[PDB]
């Protein structure tokens, strides 16, 4: 339990918006960026949130999605 | 003589039984669309000419006309999706891929450009070019042995296109696409000119945003050394999304993530995270974040490559944003982190600027902080240096600020702050 927990941050107590409490197992396969509620060791559910973290994609930074040809 | 046409006078000519006035006035409104800011691209579309502008781009028997054409529409085509849709339901799909095969550069070149523009419109209409047929003839027009025999603004419209192509994540381009164009990518990331250079980087970033299958694909084509010689580039262009590529790669598996310590992005990171581009050092602090959510001998990586210091830095001095990554990457590296290792981190002086920030009107840092604060009270608790840490803690301001933080509104800070001060304090 201790080695997948590892790889998340919990942020409080059990949260319904992200749904049914998962296994610590299925846990472990929680893809990044992502949120769950799971039920750790022994009878206490907590929401986690998966430590690596997806792009924040910034428009700022990001160039044109398209570019007009102007006379030279 | 075409210069400052009326919209009148220009579906008078279109609209003529000649094919010389329909050229003057297609080049009239070609004039029109790219000699001013903002080009009347509306009353353009209100007059109907899209589907004429759309026949004269067969006109293969007329090359100038099919020129003129191209970049009107083009133009059009660059506007908002309203204007962009116009141009693709007037047909000119279809008519811009068959386009690329023109004996004339010019001419292939404005519908490269053209179909850029449609597909940098999202995802639906990226997919609709890419159905119609446009990635072989596009990658033909790169299958020469030397790319710096091709026209230098030729090559840089191709490698925005082939960009765009690879953009836009919901849905992310057919799997099948990304495979036939990738070894193109491959070869142009190797160019040696910075626009070529920093579309490529783009396109890269694109790829490697979405699943870490996804990611994988893109790893397995060898392109993270040269990511990271990218990576030091002197041109920000060029940096900025070498970086977001590489960032993009280390939210992946332990072993992707590897990758990119192997080919030696650590080295590059002392400039990135002291870059004068806030949106640099923002997302270099983010990537170091997801290297610290590493193994422990990739926390070690992030040690003896000196950033440990750099990172204080950014604790202590920063826009927030890029505070707030910096926290991500000490919660991260306390977390993952041997005694030692986080003994390493507090002899670098990571109380002091962490305790700081917990005055900060963001509950996330907040949580984030008190894991932090947590994750080094159990390494001191191995060492039985409990009371060490707790006296760093109270001379430095932070005892007040754990203390203040009892009656946050938040439940998990005021339980957090509680067990602490009930604890150590």
């Amino acid at each position: 339990e201790s080695a997948v927990l590892r790889g998340f941050l919990i942020l409080g107590k059990e949260d319904r918006r992200y749904g049914p409490a998962l296994s610590i197992n299925e846990l472990s396969n929680l893809a990044k960026g992502e949120k769950a509620n799971v039920l750790i060791g022994q009878g206490d559910v907590v929401l986690v949130m998966k430590r690596k973290r997806d792009s924040s994609i910034l428009t700022d930074s990001q160039t044109a999605t398209k570019r007009i040809r102007m006379a030279i | 003589g075409t210069v400052n046409w009326s919209v009148e006078d220009i579906v008078k000519g279109i609209n003529s039984n000649n094919l010389e006035s329909q050229l003057q006035a297609t080049q009239a409104a070609r004039k029109l669309l790219s000699r001013e800011k903002q080009p009347p691209i509306d009353n353009i579309i209100r007059a109907g000419l899209i589907p004429k502008f759309v026949s004269f781009l067969g006109k293969t028997d007329c090359s100038p006309i099919q020129f003129e054409s191209a970049w009107a529409l083009t133009n059009i085509a660059s506007g908002t999706s309203e204007q962009t849709k116009a141009v693709v339901d007037g047909g000119a799909i279809p008519a811009f891929i068959s386009l690329l095969a023109s004996p004339h550069a010019h001419i292939s070149e404005q519908a490269v450009w053209a179909l850029g523009n449609i597909a940098g419109d999202g995802s639906a209409f990226r997919d609709l070019v890419i159905k119609h047929g446009a990635i072989d003839p596009l990658l033909a027009l790169l299958a020469v042995p030397d790319l710096s025999t091709l026209a230098c603004g030729y090559l840089r419209n191709l490698t925005w296109t082939l960009s765009n192509l690879c953009r836009n994540k919901n849905p992310a381009p057919p799997l099948d696409a990304v495979e036939q164009i990738l070894p193109t990518l491959v070869r142009l990331l190797h160019h040696n000119d910075p626009e070529v250079l920093a579309d490529s980087c783009w396109a890269i970033s694109y790829l490697t945003d979405g699943p870490n299958e996804r990611i994988e694909m893109v790893v397995k084509k060898g392109v993270v050394p040269q990511l990271v010689k990218l990576l030091g580039a002197t041109e920000l262009p060029i940096v900025t999304p070498a970086l977001r590529a590489i960032g993009n790669i280390v939210t992946g598996t332990d072993e992707q993530t590897q990758k990119v310590i192997d080919a030696g992005a650590l080295a590059v990171f002392p400039s990135l995270l002291t870059n004068p581009k806030t949106n640099i050092q923002k997302e270099a602090t983010w990537t170091m974040s997801n290297i610290t959510a590493g193994r422990q001998d990739q926390i070690q990586q992030v040690v003896n490559h000196g950033l440990v210091p750099f990172l204080v830095g950014v604790l202590s001095k920063a826009d927030f944003k890029t505070q707030k990554e910096a926290a991500w990457a000490i919660t991260n590296y306390t977390s993952g982190g041997t005694v030692e290792q986080i003994v390493y981190l507090v002899h670098c002086g990571i109380i002091e600027p962490l305790m700081n920030l917990l005055s900060a009107k963001d509950t996330k840092i907040i949580q984030v902080i008190l894991d932090a604060i947590s994750n080094i009270f159990q390494a001191a608790e191995k060492l039985g240096e409990t009371e060490k840490l707790s006296i760093m803690i109270e001379e430095c301001g932070g005892l007040d600020k754990i203390e203040a933080l009892q009656r946050h509104e938040n439940e998990s800070v005021y339980k957090a702050s509680l067990n602490l001060i009930e604890k150590y304090f």
